[PDB]
């Protein structure tokens, strides 16, 4: 057989409603709502066709900003979401910084990756060197690493 | 007005490309905490001193990242600094971090609030009291290490002499000009 | 023998403004360390102000330098100073236990903002071409105007 | 192959690292070109060839 790689699953996700307004600022809504009352009274601050058009024609530019600005933030959100690598093969581990990945104390892949003088390998080995506490007694410790801490492991 | 109509939906259009454009630059250059940045930057130099153990450490090293750090400060021997005050008054003014030991970070950081930790330390390393090879003294500044440590006069005393000493909001006066504006019109 | 630099927190000028000379001119937590030492194991202690300012490493060739090459020269036989365990120096000279395990990191100024100004929303379109926006919509209105009166 | 021992003996880097890849791929070595005509016109495949 050959050595396979576990991991587990963060899948912090949550949609819709709360998802939603999220990258536009919560408080840009009581400014908002500040003019939008002041549009409505306008029906008495006139009471008790230029000086309209000229409002009609500022907050049309205004809210035409808006919109698109928002729909903008949104696909600068969505874009650099749709990047996920994120662990196709250990050459991400042979790269990465923070996800640890190892084999048991006195462990058969242990003895192989020794043994493994493929220099990606080698650099994985110095990677395990240079941690210690990526070696395991078992491989229920190897369990217990994986599910508390960023841990890959080389287990069958 | 379709014609003109269709001309400003051009305008606006090309603009709004223009600045989501902008935006996804901001964010996929949205912030960097890891060693891995500076394997992946180019703009910010980073060194390390001259007949530093961390600087020779570098020379060892088998991780890619800090390997290509090494490559990196090789081709750059400015970034190599003499004395820490060069890293210091450059990474004061100009756009360079450097490489240096946590505890001396730290007591610096204490002091001096301008300044944060970027990322993480490398492993553990420590402090030795050199004798020369031969001279069994050593043996005695053992006994007295094993003494002040677990007299808690090196903790404690540790503790004591490292002394810890918008475009979100710029429309709306353009919106608000209108208000006035209104006013000077008919009454 | 101590060879030594001036590093802070370690070598600290003591703020006195007599003229000093050897121990006593020098203030830090390894000094009074150092007193200790000296008290407990019944020895003496000498400062001395280090020329290259250096640990101590070999060249291209292999010559040590600064205070590893004063302790392999026997000129030093200690040199109290932040010094780093590895095993170069290892063997060279005697190394202790670990008394300040630490390790190395980054560090960097704090810029954590930006000024996300008026002036600066401009930025993805011409100023010049800003006022053609300007003079264009003037130009509707005034060819529409005369179409109305 | 030539090729495969060339790159075996590959002293440029990013070949190298090419051939690092095909260190971790026993699959990426094939019997004959035959199977490399075989393995490009069903799977996505390309192959080095003369």
């Amino acid at each position: 057989l050959g050595v396979s790689i576990l991991y587990r699953k963060p899948n912090g996700t949550n949609p819709s409603v709360f998802s939603f307004l999220n990258p536009l600022s919560p408080d840009i809504w009581m400014y908002v709502l500040l003019a939008y009352l002041g549009v409505s009274v306008v029906l008495f601050v006139i009471a008790r066709a230029l000086s309209t058009r000229i409002i009609g024609g500022i907050w049309w530019f205004f809210t035409l900003i808006i919109i698109s600005s928002y729909t903008a933030n949104l696909a600068a959100f969505l874009t650099v979401e749709r990047m996920e690598s994120p662990i196709d093969s250990a050459d991400d581990l042979a790269k990465q910084t923070k996800i640890e990945y190892g084999a048991v104390k006195d462990g058969a892949t242990m003895t192989f990756f020794k043994k493994s003088k493929i220099s990606t390998f080698e650099k994985m080995w110095a990677f395990m060197s240079s941690k210690p506490s990526a070696l395991v007694k078992n491989n229920e410790e190897g369990i217990q690493r994986t599910l508390t801490a960023d841990y890959a492991l080389l287990m069958e | 007005g379709g014609i003109w109509w269709f001309f400003t939906l051009i305008i606006i259009s090309s603009y709004t490309a223009n600045l989501a454009a902008f935006l996804t630059v901001e964010r996929m250059e949205s912030p960097i905490d890891s060693a891995d940045d500076l394997a992946k930057q180019t703009k910010i130099e980073y060194g390390a001193v001259k007949d530093g153990a961390t600087m020779t450490f570098f020379k060892k090293s088998k991780i890619s990242t800090f390997e290509k750090m090494w490559a990196f400060m090789s081709s750059k021997p400015s970034a190599l600094v003499k004395n820490n005050e060069e890293g210091i008054q450059r990474t004061l003014t100009a756009d360079y971090a450097l490489l240096m030991e946590s505890t001396t970070i730290e007591y610096i950081t204490q002091r001096n609030c301008n300044l944060t930790q970027i990322g993480g330390l490398i492993d553990s390393k420590g402090y030795g009291i050199g004798t020369p090879m031969g001279s069994p003294y050593r043996d005695k500044i053992t006994i007295a290490i094993l003494q002040l440590q677990e007299e808690d006069k090196l903790h404690i005393m540790k503790e004591k002499w490292w002394r810890g000493s918008q475009k979100i909001g710029g429309i709306f006066i353009v919106l608000a000009a209108g208000l006035v504006l209104s006013v000077l019109v008919a009454v | 023998i101590v060879t030594t630099l001036l590093e802070e927190p370690f070598v600290m000028f003591r703020k006195s403004d007599r003229t000093l000379y050897g121990n006593d001119r020098f203030e830090g937590y390894c000094i009074d360390l150092l007193k200790e030492l000296a008290h407990i194991l019944g020895f003496s202690y000498e400062i001395r102000l280090v020329e290259d300012g250096k640990y101590g490493a070999q060249d291209d060739k292999g010559q040590w330098n600064g205070m590893v090459k004063e302790l392999i020269d026997h000129k030093a036989d200690l040199a109290v100073a932040p010094l780093t365990i590895t095993h170069v120096r290892e063997k060279a000279i005697d190394f202790s236990k670990p008394f300040m395990t630490l390790g190395v990191s980054i560090l960097y100024r704090k810029p954590n903002g930006t000024n996300p100004s008026v002036f600066s929303f401009l930025n993805p379109l011409s100023p010049d071409i800003w006022m053609y926006v300007l003079l264009a919509y003037l130009g509707v209105s005034v060819v529409l105007f005369v179409i109305a009166r």
